[PDB]
């Protein structure tokens, strides 16, 4: 299971 | 001693996703106009694809993007879609400028980030239709009878899109869409 928040994702 | 994974490893996504493009051409079948672009399964490869492709608001009306789990075709007729259905966002003509790209990007994030927690396995993918009469965005789920899952996904999606209680969004099964004229099985 890999979950990513929107803030984490937007950092990339 | 080996190197620290954190410094050089790409950030793995839970699923591999495939991005599809549809372009309307009258002479051909619906299926024939549906084409695979590209797959990815890391955060970095997601951005590499997203950053070099056109925003939905710039596409010629009649065209779609579709992001779907690797091995699931963005069509009703896919095994994982046939008993399924969609949460449908209907946008007015002015919302192409203000909301379309924002809502689509947020949708991709919900998908790739697995924002649907325990019900991630019910999510098949998502579709944005660019249309003169009004753009549509939708999350496709696998089973329209899975009331707990369908309803959880709707609730998560609405709040992530930041839509207020007065804006009512509906879920229709694909079997209804394929076989009837334009009722909601659920609202959120
Ligand atoms: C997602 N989809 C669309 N279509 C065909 O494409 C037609 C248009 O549907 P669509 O692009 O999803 O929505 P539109 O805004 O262009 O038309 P509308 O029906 O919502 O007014 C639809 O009536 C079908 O004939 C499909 C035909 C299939 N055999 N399988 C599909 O998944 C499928």
């Amino acid at each position: 299971k890999k979950r990513y928040s929107r803030e984490f994702l937007l950092g990339f | 001693e080996v190197a620290n994974p954190e410094h050089y490893i790409k950030h793995p996504l839970q699923n591999r996703w495939a991005l599809w493009f549809f372009k309307n051409d009258k002479s051909k079948t619906w299926q024939a106009n549906l084409r695979l672009i590209s797959k990815f399964d890391t955060v970095e490869d997601f951005w590499a694809l997203y950053n070099h492709i056109q925003l939905s608001s710039n596409l010629m009306p009649g065209c779609d993007y579709s992001l779907f789990k690797d091995g699931i075709e963005p069509m009703w007729e896919d095994e994982k879609n046939k008993r399924g259905g969609r949460w449908l966002i209907t946008l007015n003509k002015q919302q192409r400028r203000s909301d379309l790209d924002r809502f689509w990007l947020e949708t991709l994030l919900c998908l790739i980030g697995e924002s649907f927690d325990d019900y991630s396995d019910d999510v098949c993918g998502a579709v944005v239709n660019v249309r003169a009469k009004g753009d549509k965005i939708a999350i496709w789920t696998t089973e329209c009878e899975n009331r707990e899952a369908v309803t959880h996904i709707g609730r998560v999606y609405k709040e992530r899109l930041g839509l207020p209680p007065k804006i009512v969004i509906g879920y229709q099964s694909h079997a209804d869409t394929a076989t009837k004229s334009g009722k909601n099985r659920f609202v959120v």
